[PDB]
């Protein structure tokens, strides 16, 4: 990445897989040296080594070079003390719960986990910053209000809230879009949709203007043609 | 006196005259009156607390004179004004009803309310 | 193990808590409807008990009961049942009309023969002249109610909005117009079909103010269980932090031994 | 999972079902079975033979054994002797699978012999490399390309879980390098779940991809409505009066549950599994009563053994449903609505 | 008919021009349905 | 099942998932009250209640220290015993009379010896 | 306060309004701060200084930095070193404001110093004078006698809680030594209350002695009212005493 | 604790709670047992304590689940308990 950053002169963008095993690997040869292994038996020079990869992968002058590095948390803990001390390490965290999996959304991406230093109206502007407030809380709303849902049932709800219930759930499975390795999967390619496009649909949505299109026709599809045209085909 | 009463609001429940529509024919009831007991029918009433006048279209009930002169009045629900167009819709349907045909009593109460809400 | 047996029986009750608080807000919420029904039905209903009095109120019989459909009401359900339950010694054929679900378990139990008459629908809505009446014109043809010398309807008067007494009181039938004679004080003609009409128009009257009175009564126990049952949780919540902190600073000492063992190298 | 609590029994179940296949002709349907049991006593090890002398599948079966009485280092040595066996099969071009019963046994014997080599340091008194140890073993079992080799070898290890407690060091580790977790729950066997599987918890991270192409089409949604019923029940246990629909979901996914249950020592054939998920997820068992779910489960096979026996052999025979089998197998379903 | 079903259809009849509130509307329109006993056995539950 | 016989197998697995559920419940009971259980429930709360009591034996070494006669009972006499409490035949006694005590004949007994 | 919840954030809010003082001319209130940059890579604390720049506020601010990639000795002594910085302006009489961010991260330096020297781990794996080692900075911040010259040095210790874990050895132990703490809250951060002070786990225990009159005459109100506030946040699903709405609608204002 | 336990023949658990809350001797009967003390006393000790040991474990029993329906006997059980 080095030979690409400065000989090459050019951006990169490195993958490493998986940063718990890169964790793990230290603290073995820490007790093969006899070295008195820190909290949970992980090394003593953990965060000094986990710095010096990040450190190392950085924009410069000479280029930039974007790591996505995968983190495993062993038994979804994040207090654990090589998640946490990598948590400090890294810049865009991602959560990937295995709840929203499990609901079959793939993305399964936990969206209230989602978190980016970089996300305001001096980022990615305004409108998308706006909006991204906005998808938040009414996802936030649809997960407050499943407790009411659970006992009085969705029916015994105010107006208001269902409508809110009920877009959320669209943009739930709005989330749900294909991917290129999920022909693997459900045999349906991947839906690379851009930035604005993504902006103006999901406003839609909020707004309730998409309330013509069924819930199930965000579900595992991409682009706003598709989400129209599978409200279509549901129809048909 | 009076102490009009509704399950869903009370009206009266002092109220110098009171004229109600009774199965004993009209009756007018001012200050204390002999004690008895009337059943309201389906109504047009007229309620004057002094000498203002209050024009009630009823649902009918029951009145019963207290000897205390307190005229407990129990309807199921009143204005004669907010009442008075979809009782001539109501007609249409009432009118339908009586083709089929307790439809006899509905068929003939609806047009027997409408009757009674257009003699005023 | 044992951090995750906390853990996991600590989210249940958390998760409970939770729900009795939504339950409780709720029941706030539909409390302040029942209790104004209440207040105007009750209003209502005492002009004709003027009457009643001054007639007097001289007297197989039926008990009709009042609940939601619904549960969590409290002990509600429980507590009409054993008021019923003292006069089903003294009248154990009596035909029970169950006016919600609630009490007709309790009931169900005590006696299935007496089951003849049960109105679903009850608990979902609060209650209304329009059910009264449609369950009055179902009570003469179904349980002949003119048979009975008095009728007898239980439900829970609510007697503060904390507190619930079950209360009972008699349905006054053609009978008691009878041979009450102080109706002779309140004269009217033979040709007037008024105790027939009287008999029926205030089957209904008292019904929907024992109703209202009862589903006010309902709502308000269900209140103050909710609120009861969250400081409950409360307590075992605390119980299990205590517990759940021994254990974090045990596995800490396990980790010191491990510590220990460093000091050996 | 929790130690010995149908343990051996989970693995003794893979074996018998295997033996439709063994006794079929093509080595690649052939696994060569090798068991090997670290750490257990004689006496056990005498029932697991006298069990499989019973079914009569000794006939393909290895047993490497390493008792308790046997050697710490002769114990660890064991995983990694028995991986050369099952490569000579792999090697061939043959099928086996290999189940390594239990490595938590086989980490202690290295932790006791290399804390009496002196070796220093131990996460929960287990020197590092145990996961080098672990890891090396359990990436020699391989489903190998046609131009170099045939043969695949299976792995399933075994791990005895301290009373769950998936954060110790050897759970943890073996979590990482192993394609799948078959989490077994405890509470959920005395629920009647015998064996009990908790399939929240397990994953298969391959997946289907492996999982028969009939069997696949019809646990569709089996795997959703499950998964709606885990969430569902949980708050249906506060015992509120849900929406019917909420309540439909928890019908339907109480009958799935009991359907899932199967008793220890019976194996069950493709060819009826394929019916069972057929009706289940065709909503018939959603009505049917959950105390006489067991009578419909042996009564519907029966029925379907007698008379649409032509109708389990396409489906057995040609592995994948039709427009026309899907259609004959819910049309066979609705004429058992007997129970 | 009864008496107070008479005065109870009149009064439904009475909400019907239409200017009427919300209460009343509820007062007068309920779908309840009356589950019909006999000995525990149940006469089937209708539209009450 | 093919050991101590699918009748035996069949009546342990019903005790074991009534215990279980009950156990399962515990939480749920204090929070909310018996009644607050759901009906279905409650009757099997109240008959694990008894189970719970019912597994109770004065030993015969202890009979000293118990204060009760040692009762032994047969293993002939111990599937049918749970199987008629499971039946809920016996089950209308208190859970006093499943309380220390021996074979099915003596949890009915006591319920005579209670009743007085 | 939470991990990584914009905590170099809420600092360095306070640093921009020492913008309006140092621009002053009155020197003894020109507050020369010195930001101790502990373990944030370079990246990061260029991004910081870019930030300041761009406020300007790099011309009074002194920046310290032991980055991630910095090695622990330099990290370890990072905050000692920077008090010496400190107690130059002190000693001339001047005050300052520093602040240390994160002591959390001086704490594992030290540790692996401490374990590498074979002196013992202690409470939460951490060595057993990391007590003694918190007292010794934080006791250096001080605002000295007259005789001694009227000027101080100003601290803002920054310590990252793990979950909120107040319970951990390392944040018990720093509560106690300083003189207040500020606890904000994760759910308040991401309803977007930034600041997002736990306004109930925030006490400062000098606080109102140093308060402008003026702020502490009509800041008396504010602190009652909130604090009904926090209790008057229990309805939702309803209709209240006008006396609990009038709360309800202050707190929420 | 447990290694005394375990050694000791019987034990005499005292509750904090029940010192607290008055009752001295606060001496916990769950928690309190002697197995081989209770064939050391004397003829009439033994004659007119029997059983009572049961009786105070049916007491605390009969207490847990008080906390509606109490049946007569159960009702008996508490007033003995209590008194």
């Amino acid at each position: 990445a080095e030979y690409f950053r400065d000989e090459e002169g050019q951006d990169v963008l490195l993958f490493i897989d998986n940063i718990f095993r890169f964790t793990q690997a230290g603290s073995e040869v820490s007790a093969l040296l006899g070295r008195i292994p820190s909290a949970v038996g992980y090394q003593p020079t953990l965060a000094t080594d986990m710095g010096l990869l990040q450190e190392r992968i950085t924009t410069t002058k000479k280029g930039s070079v974007t790591s996505v590095q995968a983190v495993y948390v062993p038994a979804d803990d994040l207090t654990d003390p090589a998640p946490a001390t990598t948590f400090a390490h890294l810049d865009a965290t991602t959560v990937l719960s295995r709840g929203i999996s499990e609901l079959g959304i793939y993305p399964a991406v936990d969206p209230l986990d989602s978190k980016s230093r970089l996300l305001d109206a001096a980022v990615v502007g305004q409108e998308h910053y706006d909006v991204a407030s906005k998808v938040q809380e009414t996802l936030q709303t649809y997960k407050s209000l499943q407790d009411i849902i659970a006992i009085l049932g969705m029916d015994e709800l105010s107006e208001q809230d269902k409508l809110t219930v009920e877009r959320a759930r669209k943009i739930q499975r709005f989330l749900s879009q294909p991917f290129a390795v999920a022909e693997v999967f459900t045999g349906i390619p991947g839906k690379l949709v851009r930035l604005k496009d993504t902006v103006a649909s999901f406003k839609a949505v909020l707004e309730g203007k998409y309330d013509n299109i069924p819930e199930h026709a965000f579900y595992m599809v991409g682009g706003i043609e598709d989400v129209v045209a599978k409200a279509e085909k549901l129809a048909a | 006196k009076l102490q009009f009463a509704l399950p869903h609001e009370t009206l009266y429940s002092e109220v110098t005259q009171v004229n109600l529509p009774a199965k004993s024919g009209r009756i007018g009831v001012l200050a204390n009156h002999v004690p008895t007991v009337e059943q309201l029918l389906p109504g047009v009433v007229e309620v004057m607390e002094g000498s203002n006048s209050k024009k009630f279209f009823i649902s009918g009930g029951f009145a019963t004179v207290q000897p205390d002169s307190q005229l407990c009045v129990t309807a199921i629900e009143a204005p004669l004004e907010s009442f008075s167009e979809n009782i001539k819709n109501l007609l249409a349907e009432a009118k339908k009803n009586v083709s089929s045909s307790r439809e006899a009593a509905e068929a003939a109460i609806q047009v027997e309310v409408l009757e009674n809400l257009q003699s005023v | 193990a044992t951090l995750k047996e906390v853990e996991m029986r600590l989210k249940s009750i958390k998760n409970i808590e939770k729900i009795t608080k939504t339950m409780k807000i709720v029941a706030s919420t539909r409390l302040s409807k029942a209790e104004k029904a209440k207040i105007s039905a009750k209003k209502m209903d005492e002009a004709e008990q003027l009457f009643y009095k001054n007639a007097e109120t001289k007297n197989k019989e039926l008990i009709v009961a009042i609940t939601s459909d619904k549960g969590l009401c409290g002990s509600i359900h429980s507590q009409l049942a054993k008021a019923v339950r003292r006069h089903l010694n003294d009248q154990p054929n009596a035909d029970i009309v169950t006016i919600g679900d609630k009490i007709k378990m309790q009931l169900l139990r005590t006696h299935p023969n007496n089951i003849k008459l049960s109105i679903n629908g009850i608990g979902k809505d609060a209650p209304t002249f329009q059910e009264s009446a449609l369950i009055a014109d179902k009570l003469l043809s179904v349980m002949k109610a003119g048979t009975y010398p008095k009728i007898s309807i239980f439900y829970n008067d609510p007697v503060s909005s904390l507190s619930f007494e079950p209360s009972e009181k008699p349905i006054f039938n053609a009978k008691t117009i009878e041979q009450s004679p102080s109706f002779g004080k309140f004269e009217i003609d033979t040709d007037a079909n008024v105790p027939r009409d009287l008999f029926e128009y205030t089957l209904a009257n008292q019904m929907l103010t024992a109703m209202a009175q009862g589903y006010a009564a309902e709502i308000s126990a269900r209140r103050n269980a909710m609120d009861n049952a969250s400081k409950n949780a409360g307590d075992m919540i605390n119980r299990y932090s205590i517990l759940y902190n021994r254990t974090r600073q045990a596995v800490i000492t396990n980790e010191l031994v491990d510590i220990i063992t460093g000091a050996s190298s | 999972g929790d130690r010995q609590t149908g343990k051996t029994a989970v693995a003794l179940d893979t074996i018998l079902n295997q033996k439709r296949w063994n006794n079929g002709s093509d080595e690649s349907k052939k696994l060569y079975c090798v068991y090997v049991a670290v750490g257990q006593k004689r006496s056990t090890v005498a029932q697991l033979v006298q069990t499989l002398e019973q079914h009569d599948a000794m006939k393909y079966s290895i047993i490497v054994a390493a008792t308790a009485s046997e050697a710490a280092p002769l114990q660890y040595l064991a995983p990694f002797t028995a991986a050369s066996i099952g490569e000579w099969f792999r090697d061939n071009g043959k099928h086996a699978l290999i189940v390594y019963d239990d490595l938590s046994k086989q980490a202690v014997a290295y932790r006791q012999l290399s804390l009496l080599l002196r070796r220093p340091p131990g996460r929960e008194a287990y020197p590092g490399d145990v996961f080098y140890l672990h890891s090396r073993l359990l990436e020699r079992a391989a489903k190998l390309s046609e131009k170099e080799g045939s043969g695949s070898l299976t792995a399933l290890p075994v791990i005895e879980t301290q009373g769950g407690d998936v954060s110790a060091y050897i759970p943890t580790n073996v979590i990482s390098i192993t394609d799948g977790q078959i989490f077994l729950e405890a509470e959920l066997f005395y629920k009647g779940i015998r064996p009990a599987i908790n399939v929240g918890l397990s994953v298969s991270r391959v997946g289907s991809a492996a999982q028969v192409k009939a069997l696949k089409q019809v646990a569709g949604s089996l795997k959703l409505f499950l998964a709606q019923y885990r969430e569902v029940a949980a708050f249906a246990q506060f015992g509120s009066d849900l929406d019917a629909s909420t309540k439909q979901t928890l019908v339907r996914g109480e009958r799935l549950t009991q359907l899932l249950k199967q008793n220890q020592y019976s194996p069950l054939a493709t060819e009826e599994q394929v019916p069972l998920i057929y009706a289940g997820v065709n909503g018939h068992l959603d009505g049917i009563e959950l105390s006489r779910i067991g009578e419909f489960e042996s009564s519907f096979l029966s029925y379907l053994k007698s008379n649409h026996n032509e109708l389990l052999t396409e489906i057995r025979e040609k592995g994948e449903l039709s427009k026309e089998l899907l259609a004959s197998l819910k049309s066979a379903t609705e004429s058992f609505v007997a129970t | 008919i009864s008496y107070a079903a008479y005065l109870n259809v009149a009064a439904q009849a009475i909400r019907s021009t239409e200017l009427q509130t919300a209460s009343v509307l509820n007062r007068s329109q309920t779908d309840a349905f009356y589950t019909q006993y006999k000995n525990a056995s149940e006469p089937t539950p209708i539209t009450k």
